[PDB]
Parts: C-alpha cells; sequence; structure tokens
C-alpha cells in the first residue's frame, strides 16, 4: 500500500515476490474495489449501470453475474469472485449480488482478526461453527409452500425475483405469466419427479406497445422467416400435423471423397436427372402424408421450394438444434435425423408427425415470428417481451430467466423464508447466545461473522438514502425478542423485515415477498469457501509472460 | 462405425444412374447388419 | 459563431482531481490509516525503529 | 465378427444425471466380480 | 486506489520499502559482505 | 492493544483480563512485561505525567473532526 | 460531402475567439455550469456544513 517492496534480495526470482500483511489488505481492497459496483445494485432501491465497450455498443445490467464476466479483472483474487458471481447463477440462478457483498464482507471482517494474531484456521473454524449451527436455524425457521389453499405462495414468489429491475412495477402483471408458463412446460422423469427446464420457454425481442401489454402465448413461439414469400402464410382447422426434420434437404454433391466418372456420355445426363430426382422423392413422400408444416434444421434449396408452394406446405430453413427437440416434444412429433427403418426399404410413417391446432406467421416491428398453439400431448409456453430496445430487453431476458429459476427452486423445495433481510438479522441473536457458550478463541470468529451477516439489511437502507440505524435498531429489537419469545400462538415478533417504499417494519407474510430456503443455503456455503480460498493465501510470486 | 471404406483414400466410381441405388443402401446395409449383431448379443451401451 | 468548433465550456480548470461520489472521504481515512501503519508497530519499549 | 456376450460386461443402473448444470454419467455395480477391483470418484467444488 | 493516483509522498515511485524477514536478512548480509572485507 | 502485540503477547487473554478486573483495580491497574502478567503498577513505580493524555485526546479528537467535517478534494494543476 | 465549409468567414476574428449566443441552450449549459460548483455550496452553509 505504502511502497512497492524490494525486488527479490538475495532470493533470484525472475518475477515479483511480496509477503506480510500487505497483500492481505490488497486483497481486502481487491474484495472492496470489485464489490463497490455490486453494492449500489442490491435490493428494489437498487439502480442499474451500464457498461460500454468502446465500440458504441453498451447494455444495461442490474445483476452482478454478467457485470463482473464482462470486466475483465487482472487480479486473481478478484477472479473468485468473478467466478462466484458466474457460479451462483447456474446452480441457483438468483443472489448474485448478495454472495459477492457476503464474501467481501466476511473478509473484510476478518481482516481485524488477522491482526489480532489469530490464525485463519481459528477464524474459519469459528466461521464453520456458525454456518452449521446457522442452516439448522434456516431449517426450523422456514415453511413449506403448499402453506395455504390459495395460491399466492407462487404469485409471491415471482415479486422477490422481479424487484430490482426495470419491470419491477409491472410485476403485478408479470407475476401470472411466469406461473402460467413453468406450470405449461413441466415433464415427468425418474418414475415420479417433476422437473422443470429453465430456458425451454423461448424469450423473443419484439418492440411495440409496451411491457404491461404482453401478451402471453398459450404455446410455442418459433423465431425464424418463412423461405418463400408466395407461401400460404396462416393455416386454420384443427390437428395441423408437424413434421421435424433433420437431414440435408438441399442438393449435395456425392461421397466425401469419391469421384464421378463415366465412359459412355449418353447416361451422363441421367446421373444429373437422379441426383436432382433423389431428393424430390423425399419430397413426395412427405406430401404423401400430407404434412401441412414441415420444419428442418439445414437449409431448403429452391427444387424443394416448389413442391411446398404447389401443396400449400409450410417449409422454414435455418431452425435450430435445441429448439426442433422442443417442438416435438410439445407438438408429439419426435425428431427424425434420417428416414429409415429396421428393413432394407425406404419410407415415412405418419407416427412421425405431431399434432397442433393452429400455426400463424405474425410480424412485429421487422420481427416475423411463428406462433405455435394448441399443442394436444403437451402444453408449452412462451414470452414475448417488448420494451424500447434490444439492450433494455436483455436487463428484461435477464429479469424473466432468473425469474424462472427462483419460481423453479420453490415447486420443487416448497420450504421458502421471507425476505427484507429477516433470516440474516435472526442468526445474528442466535449466534450471540452460542458465541458465549463455545468459551475460548471462537467466540470472536462466531460474532464477527454475525456482524457481517448484517451487510445485507443495511445496505437496503443506505441504497435507500434513508436513516439505516433506526431501520435496524427496530429490526434488532423484534429479533432479540424472538430468542426470548417465551413459548407457551402469540410467538409474534419474528418474520419481519425493512418495507423501502414506505420505511416501516411490517409483516413479509402480508407484504407478499418471499424466497427459498435452498437459495440461502447454497449462497452461504459457496460465500464461505470463497473466504477460505481468500484468506489461506499469504505470499504472492507473479511471474511475468515469456 | 462408418460406411465401408479402408483406412486409406480411395476411388468409387458410378457409371450408371441405378448404381446410386445400391451405393446407398449397401451403405446403410454395413450399419444395419453391425446394429443387428448389437441386437444378437444385447449389447446397451457402447464406448468408442 | 465565429468558430465551427463551439467548445463546450468546462467549469474548472484542466488537470483537476475528480469531486463528489462514494469514497471520497474513505479515502482519506484509508490514506490516514496508511500513514498510521507506518508509525503502528513503533509504540512502546518492545517496538521497533 | 468377434463381437459376443462372453466379453461384455453388466451393470444394474447405467444413467446420466444433470446435477445443476455439471453433467456426468455415471455407472452403479460390477457383476463381473474379477480379482482386482478399480476405483472411481468424482470432485466436486465451488472453484475450479 | 480506487482509480485515482493513491499517492502519500513525494517521489512515491521512487523510494522502495522493506519489512519483515527480509528486512533483517539484508541487514547480516550487508555485514559479512563488510566483514569479508575486513577478516581477511 | 497494540503495545502487548509488540512484546508478543496474545491480545485476546490481555484484554479479557483488564476489563473483569477493574473493580480491585480501581484506577492503578495496567499492563507488566517483565513478570510476563498484570498486576498493579503502583508497586512497579511506573509513573507518568496527565499532560501527556489531554494533549492526546484534545489534538486526536481535533483531528479526526477535521476531516470528518469534509466530503471535497480540490486539486489545481 | 467528406467535410464541410468549417463556418466560412471565420478569418474576421482569430482562430481562438468563439461566440456563444443565447441558442443553442447555451444559457442553459451556463446555469448547469453555476450548477456543478453551487452543489459544492450546498454542503457548506448552515452549522453542520462541511469544509
Ligand atoms: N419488495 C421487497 N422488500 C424488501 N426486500 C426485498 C424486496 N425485494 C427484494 N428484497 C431483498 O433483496 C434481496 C436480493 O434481491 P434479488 O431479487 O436477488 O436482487 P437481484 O435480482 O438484483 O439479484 C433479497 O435478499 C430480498 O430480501
Ligand atoms: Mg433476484
Amino acid at each position: 500500500q505504502l511502497f512497492n517492496n524490494s525486488r527479490s534480495d538475495t532470493l533470484f526470482l525472475g518475477g515479483e515476490k511480496i509477503s506480510g500483511d500487505d497483500i492481505r489488505n490488497q486483497n481486502v481492497l481487491a474484495t472492496m474495489a470489485v464489490a463497490n459496483v455490486v453494492k449500489s445494485s442490491l435490493g428494489p432501491v437498487g439502480l442499474d449501470k451500464m457498461l460500454v465497450d468502446d465500440i458504441g455498443d453498451f447494455t444495461v445490467t442490474n445483476d452482478g453475474a454478467t457485470i463482473l464476466s464482462l470486466l475483465d479483472v487482472q487480479h486473481p483474487a478478484g477472479k473468485i469472485l468473478v467466478e462466484l458471481a458466474q457460479q451462483q447463477d447456474r446452480e441457483i440462478g438468483d443472489g448474485t449480488t448478495s454472495v459477492v457483498i457476503i464474501a467481501s464482507e466476511l473478509l473484510k471482517r476478518a481482516n481485524e482478526l488477522v491482526k489480532n494474531k489469530i490464525h485463519p484456521t481459528t477464524i474459519i473454524t469459528g466461521f464453520r461453527v456458525a454456518l452449521r449451527e446457522a442452516i439448522r436455524f434456516i431449517n426450523e425457521v422456514l415453511s413449506t409452500s403448499v402453506d395455504t389453499l390459495g395460491k399466492e405462495t407462487l404469485i409471491n414468489i415471482a415479486k422477490t425475483s422481479m424487484s430490482s429491475k426495470i419491470i419491477g412495477a409491472d410485476s403485478d402483471f408479470f407475476s401470472n405469466m411466469v406461473v402460467d408458463a413453468l406450470l405449461a412446460v413441466k415433464t415427468q422423469n425418474s418414475k415420479g419427479e417433476i422437473k422443470y427446464p429453465v430456458k425451454a420457454v423461448n424469450v423473443l425481442k419484439a418492440h411495440g406497445k409496451s411491457a404491461t401489454e404482453s401478451l402471453l402465448v398459450p404455446g410455442y413461439a418459433l423465431n425464424c422467416t418463412v423461405a418463400s414469400q408466395a407461401m400460404p402464410k396462416r393455416i386454420a382447422g384443427g390437428n395441423v400435423k408437424i413434421a421435424c426434420l433433420d437431414l440435408n434437404l438441399q442438393k449435395a454433391r456425392m461421397a466425401m471423397g469419391v469421384q464421378i466418372n463415366i465412359d459412355d456420355p449418353e447416361q451422363l445426363e441421367q446421373i444429373r436427372k437422379r441426383e436432382a430426382g433423389i431428393v424430390l422423392e423425399r419430397v413426395k413422400k412427405i406430401i404423401d402424408a400430407g404434412a401441412q408444416v414441415v420444419l428442418t434444421t439445414k437449409g431448403i434449396d429452391d427444387l424443394c421450394l416448389k413442391e411446398f408452394v404447389e401443396a400449400k406446405i409450410m417449409g422454414v430453413r435455418r431452425c435450430k438444434k435445441e429448439d426442433l427437440r422442443r417442438i416435438a416434444r410439445a407438438t408429439g412429433a419426435t425428431l427424425v435425423s434420417s428416414m429409415s427403418n429396421l428393413e432394407g426399404e425406404e419410407t415415412f410413417e405418419s407416427s412421425y408427425l405431431g399434432l397442433c391446432d393452429e400455426v400463424v406467421q405474425a410480424k412485429f416491428s421487422d420481427d416475423e415470428c411463428i406462433l405455435i398453439k394448441g399443442t394436444s400431448k403437451h402444453s408449452s409456453s412462451s414470452i414475448i417481451l417488448r420494451g424500447a430496445n434490444d439492450y433494455s430487453l436483455d436487463e428484461m431476458e435477464r429479469s424473466l430467466h432468473d425469474s424462472l429459476s427462483v419460481v423453479k427452486r420453490t415447486l420443487e423445495s416448497g420450504n421458502v423464508v421471507p425476505g427484507g433481510g429477516c433470516v440474516e438479522a435472526a442468526l445474528n441473536i442466535y449466534l450471540d447466545n452460542f458465541a458465549t457458550t463455545v468459551g475460548s478463541r471462537e467466540q470472536l470468529a462466531i460474532a464477527e461473522f454475525a456482524a457481517a451477516l448484517l451487510i445485507i439489511p443495511k445496505t437496503l437502507a443506505v441504497n435507500a438514502a434513508k436513516d439505516s440505524s433506526e431501520l435496524v435498531a427496530k429490526l434488532r429489537s423484534y429479533h432479540a425478542a424472538s430468542q426470548m419469545a417465551k413459548p407457551e400462538k402469540r410467538r409474534s415478533y419474528r418474520n419481519y423485515g425493512l418495507d423501502l417504499i414506505r420505511g416501516k417494519i411490517v409483516d413479509e407474510i402480508h407484504a407478499g415477498v418471499l424466497e427459498p430456503t435452498i437459495s440461502k443455503v447454497k449462497s452461504l456455503k459457496s460465500a464461505l469457501e470463497a473466504c477460505v480460498a481468500i484468506l489461506r493465501i499469504d505470499t504472492m510470486i507473479t511471474v511475468d509472460p515469456e | 462405425i462408418s460406411p465401408p471404406k479402408p483406412d486409406t483414400e480411395n476411388n468409387i466410381i458410378v457409371n450408371d444412374y441405378r448404381q446410386m441405388d445400391k451405393i446407398l443402401k449397401e451403405e446403410r446395409a454395413y450399419l444395419l447388419n453391425i446394429c443387428k449383431k448389437i441386437k444378437k448379443a444385447k449389447c446397451n451401451v457402447l464406448l468408442i | 459563431n465565429f468558430g465551427s468548433q463551439t467548445p463546450t465550456i468546462v467549469v474548472l480548470k484542466e488537470g483537476t482531481d475528480a469531486s463528489q461520489g462514494k469514497g471520497q472521504i474513505i479515502s482519506n481515512i484509508n490514506a490516514c490509516v496508511a500513514v498510521q501503519e507506518a508509525l503502528k508497530p513503533t509504540l512502546g519499549p518492545l517496538g521497533s525503529d | 465378427e468377434l463381437f459376443t456376450e462372453d466379453r461384455l460386461g453388466s451393470a444394474d443402473l447405467v444413467e446420466e444425471i444433470d446435477s445443476d448444470g455439471s453433467k456426468i454419467v455415471r455407472v452403479t455395480g460390477i457383476r463381473n466380480n474379477n480379482a482386482r477391483p478399480t476405483v472411481s470418484v468424482v470432485i466436486r467444488g465451488a472453484n475450479n | 486506489e480506487m482509480g485515482r493516483p493513491f499517492i502519500i509522498v513525494k517521489d512515491q515511485g521512487n523510494k522502495k520499502r522493506q519489512h519483515g524477514l527480509e528486512a533483517k536478512k539484508s541487514h547480516i548480509l550487508a555485514a559479512r559482505s563488510v566483514a569479508s572485507i575486513i577478516k581477511t | 492493544r497494540q503495545l502487548c502485540e509488540n512484546a508478543g503477547f496474545d491480545a485476546i487473554e490481555i484484554l479479557n483480563k483488564l476489563r473483569l478486573a477493574h473493580s480491585k483495580g480501581e484506577k492503578w491497574y495496567g499492563v507488566v512485561f517483565e513478570t510476563e502478567n498484570i498486576g498493579d503498577n503502583f508497586a512497579k513505580f511506573v509513573w507518568e505525567p496527565a499532560l501527556v493524555k489531554i494533549n492526546a485526546l484534545n489534538s486526536a479528537t481535533e483531528a479526526t473532526n477535521l476531516i470528518l467535517s469534509v466530503d471535497e478534494t480540490i486539486t489545481n494543476k | 460531402s467528406l467535410r464541410l465549409p468549417q463556418n466560412p468567414n471565420a478569418g474576421l476574428f482569430k482562430q481562438g475567439y468563439n461566440s456563444y449566443s443565447n441558442a443553442d441552450g447555451q444559457i442553459i449549459k451556463s446555469i448547469a455550469a453555476i450548477r456543478e460548483l453551487h452543489q459544492m455550496c450546498l454542503t457548506s452553509m448552515g452549522p453542520c456544513g462541511r469544509n
């Protein structure tokens, strides 16, 4: 911090050498330097940010998942928090902003314990006994989500994930959208275990009216253009057959290394004809099957387009692999990589075709989308987001994508807990009485671990531009009486948090904000494992590149 | 598991339009009878 | 009007340091803590020079 | 030609789970019971 | 640092520091370098 | 705090002994480096005037309050 | 098309001289230029003012 140290005094290293508490201080400032951009983005009162790529392009982002991934940091101690933000997005999909703040403060608050001659091995042991004591207390205080006869255990869950976004005001409209979407795309596996594949719904970047008037599609929406303009755009009538092909349908050459050689020039035209005919024989049998709509991964040549225009078939090129599996899964078809069977003959059976009620191509602000609705075998869903531009919709795309992961977890695990820093304030009262029981040096480690957990409710008040100590002192008073509740419900002074729009302490159950308990579990372990990685480092050895 | 060829490069010629029907059928037939022997041996998992 | 550029008038001179935000007073505290670290081990009879 | 059933092993459960993004193929049990078995353990962690 | 030039003493980049055990080894070996001149 | 860290002793055992022993150690209770223990300083004949203490707190309180009333930094040239 | 005429009859005065009329929102900019140092005075009036 003060000055640079001596460069390899009687050590003979090509790179730099540093040791002592100086690098330990640099890791604290390194974790705090990358955490300051995450501070202002926490809670509903947080504001968004924009990252410029020095080419004019910019992107608005609130969550610290992709912000820290875009910020190219060269200090390796900061890379662990960068990967921690990416790690938490994969498993849980929510709380990337919280683990960076929690992990940074645990290292910041533990920095005072370093110069007290408390070893890091004793500090992490005091943190770990506080962790498993906190997990059991979280397992005591949580609650199942069937919860009540009315739903609204899913309408309220969406508000927590939808808060701190541009469309947080429209969360009342989008709360019904996300719950209706994930209940349509469920599946069955492992003999009774229900799964909810995230990203299976199609998020379209449309422009137009507003985010409030975003129409929920009762079915999947394919984002691709029509091949020819002379084709029929709208196909009515029930039992519309869906064909999902992937083989190469355009005219292709012979095998990858063979050479066509012929002596008799009479058959030179005939081999040209059958190469043009062998590709049309495949299109002939699809017309015999009567598939109104056909989808292909590869291209579609003009030799095939004439047959679809004549027979009124909807041929669409330039489909992707991951989409057609969901089309076949929803419409009831099966993925056809090639047309063949166990016998030597080549044919096409009608069982490979799907079924849907209606297919309509719609265009909105230079965005052609094929609206497939009314799947008979299994339902599907897609959300057409509408806003100002593509870069504003990227925040909405991440806002919706994080909302599916949160609503995924509350259905997989019915246990939930209230927001507003309730459990973060409750663990402090639980750990203070436990810190005195253990006696020896781990009291300060467990105590300072509890003090670091209060940063989540404190940051909600700091970013709100209000008085923070009064809200924290009132939240401290109610949680202080929870441990001394004196059971005989009348077990009140629990399940309360901050209300920032009004600045009062009210019941979070009635306010309608909840979060699954599994997000709290994985966030605490991943935050502490990152804290263990930084505390145990003593000396750095940076080797310059050759 | 591939269509029939030695490890070295080869040349296949086509002197008549009817030869292509035999080539496209026999190339998958070499894959078909391998799957029949796999089905006869009831081998459900393969590692290539 | 006398020139095609029309330069925008900056309030302060060129090279003047930054201004209000988050971390201004914290930098002054960290600057004092930095100087305080050098004089830290020199306390008492069992200190150093 | 030398492919037969005597050269193949056996197992009770062969599956591929997707445990929170980390995709892994797992085999459970071996019915051959050879002389010297082998050991396989997967290492999981938050950071690489 | 927080992006701003964090400087305290004049000529910050010129002067260096040394602490811990490495500061002591520079002192004792410097005396041994002079002691070898005087010992012979 | 730092007076004992330079001595090589653990700060937790010292600081826990100071607080709970002020009742019998009314005013002359402090650290002793010779015996590696904590006892009464009146018997050890270690004295110091009070003027260092008054000017230290007044100068330290004036120093911290000076820049605590500052949230700006202007540097011309 | 590639380059403007860059304000003809500009040699009446020196190149360093510049004019700033009321149009083009420049009076709004002068109010904004006052607003830069005026906000510095907000933290410095009163008994709780900061040096
Ligand atoms: N309406 C609300 N009232 C009080 N606290 C809230 C509210 N919405 C969110 N929070 C708090 O914000 C924290 C993180 O919010 P989150 O939705 O993860 O933000 P982000 O989407 O930016 O990651 C939660 O721990 C929760 O307690
Ligand atoms: Mg969230």
